[PDB]
């Protein structure tokens, strides 16, 4: 199959680039999760090598820099969460960094390669290794409380699941198909769903509201599942790796094609469909000032109306073009190419 | 060209003539691999022989 | 001549003292065989006779040959044993 | 290169061409007949055909593939001697060198091992259909084996005897006694066992053995 | 209601015969609705049918049917990564084939199977495709096209662990790839399913020869990115402590042989673990039990560690087992050899005491025979003994023989024929027999050779030679040069041990020379002789009668014989003459080839290769000029014409006899010749030495199936020939053709394949060092040898 080629855009408004700051040498052509986060107007970025920094959020000038290096193979998406920097590698080890200098505030080796973004509840950290470990982290010393252990297929996709939380319970999607919850005292398992069709069918970040957890597998299918039992409630033969929007009662979401949709919260019925960026490889959606913001794989922007679907905007921003997910928060958008430099976009 | 290839060397061989045992011994017991049952002579042999295919509906 | 190289020459079973000593008179065959192997030579021609011949004969040193003869009956019980150690 | 014509018609040229004799287009007919109409009415007269003319190029080893076929495919068939016959055919060709035998030389000490199959093939079919028509010169063809065997044997023995490796050379010869009794290498080979037996001062043995040339020679 | 009879419509070649067989109903039956709704689905059911449909009357019922076509052909288009056999046999292998019926649907199975295919083979994103073309008659054609994607290539292998050692290290002796250095012709990053087990297994042995013997590997991961193009490898390991060996304990029936196995298995205080090791030491214990005939010992090496030691303790258990012996030898697959050509080179005896070596020196002395393509021996238990085998050789033959015919440049001198045969097996008799000739306007020329290597049991070798050369400049007696020779050689030969031979023999040779130019070497070596022809003419003449003492040895250890890759074979061979010949001298040469194999598969090799010769007269005589050394062309060095290193004649002023003007002469008075003149005419020398260094490699492009008939290799050659008798004090005005150290040398390439016709061999050589009077020949063909 070939490229879809660039949309012909006439641009409704100028969107322009704030400033740019270069981050080391990025992750190259590494398939991987690192992207920049955004806390207390300071934004945090790291590349493959080991290098991380802090940088202004209204102006990318450097805050501090220091070097987790051999390389550090930092895989893993930045998170921030009550002055500790949280990143994962590809050596087995996730760093704790303090906000303030950047220095390590503790170092813990786990059970495989920390692909999955670190996500902080309850004071703790989770953890999903590439062999399929789930561990949780206590987010003050470092200390591993309990690992949870998924069963892994021969084949798989690049990449793992990053859990979600609710009451006490993470939710988290499995490699072999199946969305687990899990209680969080102990990581005891609660209930387990397989979510493919009668095959690569790794799963993708999931996302709870009102009590319906919604997942998506990547050749499988789109559901909504009961936050209590796991009992399957509708499904859509939909499948992607890319993370989904769920707002007020819609869902935006980009398939494993490149196609973009919007569905309905209830029944899963397609609002709209949007195809001329078949196979250019997009990121995972984002909603700014009211548009559906999507990168590709040749450095160009899209900007989607929410309501119809049809292109807004379009600008050519980085030429080593853009594979991990942009950020958007406080009312800045944030995107990190695969050279390294970090785009603040207005 | 209806005949076998080769040659009809093989008629040629000289005829087989079994041993006689001297009194008070045996000869070795012979093996069956190699006995040549006795079998009507009537046949065409040689290039007398036809070797095409028969014919059958 | 001497001048040209030839390789050993071993013909037969391989004998030796302490194995050719454990056979006794009313033995059964096959405990003959299991004390010394099967032999290689055996009468064709209407005895139960088994011969152990062990014969090296070195590149140009003088030939050596042990014979052991082993006589049976028709039920196959050892009667007779027969020893040349030289020659 | 063949049409697309029903097999009708391209086995009638078939026909045509292996009566003219040119067997490789007639090969190129019923290969034809036998890859696009396999199971067709004409299918085992094609695989007889296909024998014949795989023997008459002398394509030995597709021979042996068409015949080990058919026997295999058809266990009983009313004319499963021609194949046995053919069978035979096949491996007593084998067993010839045409260089060879221009020069005369005797290749009796040569691997004897096609020999032995022609021998199989022809004593099974001799036992098997004796009223076959092609008996008669299968039991001629297994004499000459026969022969030819014992002669195999009588060479290795012969070189064992200028060795000088007389158990060899003995137990040589008694295998000849017991498969090949009645040839005429058998009786050649009697000398070689007494001279044997005779080298070990076995002279028990080998006043036997000098029986038995006395009472057999005239 | 009944079926008065069975009716069918619409098909042709479906026997309505089979269908009654069939289907629950036939004719005559009493029939009701039930059976006909269970009729017509068998009918639907048959396979073979598209669709059927019924016609019911009052009192019968009558069906129409549509017949399924059948497949008349299969063809295959793209799938340029991979030929069409093997997808022809997975096509016939999923129930469709020539000769038989699809149904339209089918096509949805066999793409996901074809497309299967190449997701194994690594190209994910392949698609395929097919159409069906209808015959005249009720048939179909099938058309089939894929769409191979792009190949999926590794991206990191990454080493979980691993303190002990870094990642770079241990990855760079897997056999998959990563990163790929600039320079890599050959090579590529593309995934393969069985080769990561080889290099899991690798990195196992690796870690255990460094005394790691608690080491296991956990898990592994692979994985695709979701384009597909990509693929990533995790290995996660627990290496733990290194051991040291403490000790080794042996225990069994050790058959009398303990001493030399406590041998064995000796070993030094304090060295590490090593898996490899113990492995060598089970089978040198197994090698040893073997040359005494012990063909089937029960070896097994148990390991027992320390835990807070850290000290490995080792115990061997060995069961040797019984004696056996060798029933039958055998050989299989000789079908133009004697049995005893084989036979002759056995070092195992038929009825005797196995030795396992025994069997191998003899496959190693039918590979050194040239005779065989391949030999391979199988030892077979006899099926019902205890103690007893048959060991079977299996050999494939090959072409031994040479036909060395050409043609030679149609110059002035008119047309030159060239020919001959040469043949190491004679008939598959065992006899060397070689049979040449070259007819020339000037030259007539014959030889013939015939050698028998086993005239005893023991290899005693007899042959003799015969040969007959005549040169005439032209067809008339009017003075003009002439060269007629003609001898006998008889030669005997025999081994002094298993790799070394010698050689005695005698030889007779006639020589007569008339009319020869005047030139400073020939008529040196005439003085020597006691002749004293006038330098100022060519009317001379000199006859000699020569009977010499020939001798030789030769050691050859090659592992085979027409492409060798180990071991060296080194030749000497000398003459001196007998009193009572004319001439009186000595001469001796020496040859030399070694092959070192760089590569665990010999196939990478350097072969050295050297060249001696040297001769001198004996009493106040020189050696002939017939007798001299030449160096150039494809023997010795390559970048140069036959012949063409060494001195260079120098002819004296002279009439030419049969003169006529518009030819080139030397030195003649007719021309005005009145000095001395220095010519290009190669007369060869009493001293000789060349080398040559060749490096071989596996041909780029040649199958591995025919990989054994084609040899490249890269060569530097270098040789020098000298005159010892050259006196350079009265010729200070020429080259001083006793210098030795005039070294040529040249550099190349040479091609050889082993044709239906002998040996071939091309080479491009470029001489970059020569000397006056070198003719080059950059390009040279040869035949045999």
């Amino acid at each position: 199959v070939k490229m879809s080629p660039l949309p012909t855009v006439e641009n409704q408004f100028t969107p322009t680039t704030a400033w740019s700051t270069s981050v080391g040498s990025g992750i190259g052509n590494f398939y991987s999760n690192l992207h920049p986060a955004l806390a207390d107007n300071v934004v945090y970025a790291a590349d493959r090598a080991g290098l991380v920094k802090a940088l202004n959020a209204d102006d990318g000038k450097e805050i501090w820099s220091v070097s987790l290096a051999e390389p550090a193979l930092l895989s893993g998406g930045v998170t921030v969460s009550g002055g500790h920097v949280y990143i994962g590698s590809e050596k087995a080890q996730v760093y704790a960094l303090n906000t303030s200098d950047g220095t390590v505030a503790w170092q813990t080796k786990v059970a495989g390669e920390a692909l999955s973004r670190p996500v902080v509840s309850d004071g703790l950290v989770l953890i999903h290794t590439s062999n399929g470990q789930l561990q949780a982290l206590n987010e003050a010393d470092g200390a591993v409380k309990w690992t949870v252990n998924l069963d892994m297929p021969s084949l798989s996709l690049r990449g793992e699941s990053a859990p979600t939380t609710a009451f006490g319970a993470a939710v988290v999607g499995g490699d072999n198909g199946r969305v687990s919850a899990v209680l969080m005292e102990q990581g005891q398992m609660i209930w387990q769903q397989r979510i493919s069709q009668a095959l690569s069918d790794v799963d993708t970040t999931p996302v709870v509201v009102n009590g319906v957890v919604f997942a998506l597998a990547y050749n499988g299918n789109l559901t909504a599942l009961d936050l209590r039992s796991g009992q399957i409630m509708w499904k859509r033969e939909l499948g992607s790796v890319n993370d989904f929007i769920v707002d007020g009662n819609r869902i935006y979401l980009v398939d494993q094609n490149d196609r973009v949709m919007a569905l309905t919260i209830d029944g899963g019925v397609t609002l709209w469909t949007q195809s001329d960026l078949l196979h250019r490889l997009l990121t995972s959606p984002v909603l700014y000032n009211g548009n559906l913001v999507v990168g590709d794989s040749e450095g160009y922007l899209h900007w989607i109306n929410v309501e119809d679907g049809r292109f807004v905007a379009q600008q050519k921003v980085d030429s080593s073009g853009f594979q991990t997910e942009p950020v958007a928060a406080d009312g800045k958008l944030l995107i990190q190419a695969k050279d390294g430099t970090v785009y603040s976009i207005t | 060209k209806r005949q076998v290839s080769g040659d009809e060397a093989y008629l040629e061989a000289a005829p087989l003539a079994e041993l006689h045992a001297p009194a008070g011994m045996i000869l070795p017991v012979t093996s069956g691999d190699y006995a040549i049952p006795v079998t009507n002579g009537s046949g065409a042999v040689g290039k007398a022989l036809d070797i095409r295919p028969p014919a059958q509906p | 001549e001497r001048v040209v190289y030839r390789p050993d020459i071993n013909q037969g079973n391989y004998l030796t003292a302490n194995d050719v000593s454990k056979i006794r008179v009313g033995m059964t065959q096959q405990q003959v065989a299991y004390a010394l192997g099967t032999p290689l030579m055996s009468d064709p021609f209407g005895t139960n006779t088994w011969f152990y011949v062990f014969r090296q004969q070195p590149g140009h040193e003088g030939v050596t040959q042990q014979t052991l003869t082993l006589t049976f009956n028709s039920s196959g019980v050892l009667t007779n044993i027969d020893n040349k150690p030289a020659l | 290169e063949v049409p697309d014509n029903p097999p009708n018609e391209i086995y009638a040229t078939a026909q045509q061409k292996l009566q003219d004799g040119n067997w490789r287009q007639a090969i190129t007919q019923l290969e034809a007949l036998d890859n696009r109409y396999p199971f067709g009415p004409y299918s085992q007269q094609v695989q007889l055909d296909l024998i014949y003319a795989y023997y008459k190029n002398a394509d030995l080893p597709l021979a042996q593939a068409a015949i080990d076929r058919f026997i295999r495919l058809n266990p009983t068939h009313p004319n499963i001697d021609y194949v046995m016959y053919m069978r035979g055919l096949t491996n007593m060709a084998l067993d010839d060198s045409a260089l060879q035998g221009f020069f005369g030389v005797d290749r009796s000490d040569r691997d004897p091992q096609h020999a032995r199959a022609a021998f199989s093939d022809f004593s099974k079919l001799v036992r098997g259909y004796p009223n076959s028509q092609y008996t008669t010169d299968a039991t001629k063809r297994l004499v000459f084996l026969k022969d030819r065997l014992a002669k195999y044997e009588y060479s290795v023995a012969e070189y064992y005897t200028e060795r000088g490796a007389w158990v060899a050379v003995v137990n040589r010869v008694e295998g000849m006694l017991r498969d090949y009794p009645d040839t005429q290498a058998t009786r050649d080979a009697l000398p070689l066992m007494e001279n044997a037996y005779r080298q070990m001062q076995m002279n028990a043995q080998a006043e036997k053995v000098a029986k038995i040339i006395a009472a057999n020679s005239s | 209601f009944v079926v008065k009879d069975i009716h069918f419509e619409g098909l042709q070649r479906v026997a309505v015969g089979a269908a009654l067989l069939s289907m629950p109903v036939r004719t005559g039956d009493t029939v009701n609705d039930e059976d006909i709704s269970n009729t017509i689905r068998a009918l639907f059911a048959t396979g073979n049918f598209e669709d059927v449909r019924v016609l019911r009357d009052g009192d019968t019922l009558l069906v129409q049917v549509k017949e399924r076509p059948t497949i008349a052909s299969i063809t295959f288009s793209g799938n340029k990564s991979v030929k069409d056999d093997m997808l022809k046999q997975n096509l016939e292998a999923s129930g469709v084939r020539v000769g038989e019926s699809l149904d339209r649907t089918t096509i949805a199975d066999i793409e996901k199977g074809l497309e299967d295919f190449y997701y194994s083979v690594g190209k994910y994103s392949a698609s395929v495709k097919a159409v069906v073309t209808p015959l005249p008659r009720n048939r179909v054609d099938l058309k089939l096209v894929f769409q191979e994607g792009v190949s999926a290539e590794i991206q990191q292998i990454n080493i979980v662990g691993n303190h002990a050692f870094t990642t770079d290290e241990l990855i760079s002796h897997f056999q998959l790839r990563d990163e790929v250095p600039w320079w890599n012709v050959v090579g590529d990053r593309k995934y393969q399913k069985q080769k990561l087990a080889g290099d899991l297994e690798t990195l196992r042995s690796y870690y255990l020869d460094r005394g790691y013997a608690r080491f296991n590997i956990d898990s592994t991961q692979v994985s695709l990115t979701p384009d597909k193009k990509g693929i990533y490898v995790t290995v996660n390991i627990t290496e733990g402590d290194q051991y040291k060996l403490s000790g080794v304990e042996v225990s069994g029936n050790l058959a009398g042989h303990s001493a030399e196995i406590e041998q064995l298995t000796k070993i030094e205080p304090g060295e590490l673990y090593n898996g490899t090791k113990v492995t060598k030491m089970e089978d040198d214990i197994k090698k040893l039990l073997g040359r005494y005939g012990y063909a089937y010992p029960r070896v097994q090496s148990m390991p027992e560690i320390n835990d807070a030691d850290k000290t490995v303790k080792l115990r061997v258990n060995v069961d040797a087992g019984n004696r056996f012996y060798v029933r039958k030898i055998r050989f299989e697959g000789n079908d133009t050899s004697k049995d005893a050509v084989l036979r002759r080179e056995m070092r195992q005896m038929e009825g005797a005491w196995l030795g396992s070596d025994l069997v191998d020196q003899g496959k190693e002395r039918l590979n050194r025979l040239g005779f065989f393509e391949t030999v391979d021996t199988d030892t077979q238990r006899v099926p019902g003994s205890p103690d007893q085998v048959d060991v079977v050789y299996k050999v494939k033959e090959r072409n031994t023989g040479s036909f060395n015919f050409g043609i030679g440049y149609g110059t002035e001198s008119g047309v030159s024929f060239q020919a001959g045969v040469q043949q190491d097996n004679w008939l598959g008799t065992g006899y060397a027999v070689g049979i040449n000739g070259t007819k020339n306007d000037y030259q007539t020329y014959a030889e013939l050779s015939v050698t028998n290597p086993y005239f005893t049991v023991d290899g005693v070798s007899l042959g003799g030679r015969l040969f007959y050369n005549d040169f005439q400049a032209d067809d008339a007696d009017l003075s003009d040069y002439t060269n007629k020779s003609y001898g006998t050689d008889v030669t005997l030969g025999f081994p002094i041990n298993e790799y070394n031979s010698l050689r005695a023999g005698l030889g007779y040779v006639h020589n007569s020379l008339s009319n020869m130019q005047p030139q400073v070497a020939m008529w040196r070596y005439l003085y020597s002789m006691g002749e004293h022809p006038s330098t100022s003419d060519q009317d001379n003449s000199f006859k000699t009668d020569d009977f010499t003492f020939n001798y030789g040895w030769t050691y050859n250890k090659l592992d085979r014989g027409y492409f060798p890759t180990d071991g060296s074979r080194v030749n000497l061979t000398g003459k001196v003459t007998i009193p009572g010949s004319d001439n009186e001298y000595y001469k001796v040469t020496l040859d030399t080839a070694t092959y070192v194999p760089i590569d665990d598969d010999h196939k990478w090799v350097v072969l050295g290769r050297t060249r001696w010769g040297y001769g001198d007269g004996l009493g106040g005589k020189e050696m002939p000029f017939y007798e001299n050394f030449y160096a150039g062309g494809s023997s010795t060095v390559r970048g140069f014409q036959s012949n063409t290193i060494g001195p260079k004649a120098v002819y004296f002023p002279h009439q030419a006899s049969n003169y006529d003007p518009d030819y080139d002469y030397e030195c003649a008075t007719q021309d005005g010749a009145k000095d001395l003149c220095k010519s290009d005419d190669a007369v060869g020398g009493n001293a000789m030495a060349v080398a040559s260094l060749e490096f071989i490699t596996p041909t780029p492009f040649i199958s591995d199936k025919y990989a054994n008939s084609v040899r490249t290799s890269f060569f530097w050659d270098m040789g020098t020939v000298w005159d010892t008798n050259w006196d350079s004090s009265q010729y200070s005005g020429y080259p001083d053709y006793s210098d030795p150290s005039n070294i040529r040398m040249s550099a190349g390439i040479a091609l050889q394949w082993m044709s239906p016709l002998g040996p071939l061999v091309f080479s491009y050589a470029q001489p970059f060092k020569k000397y006056d009077g070198d003719k080059a020949e950059q390009f040279q063909f040869n035949i045999g040898k």
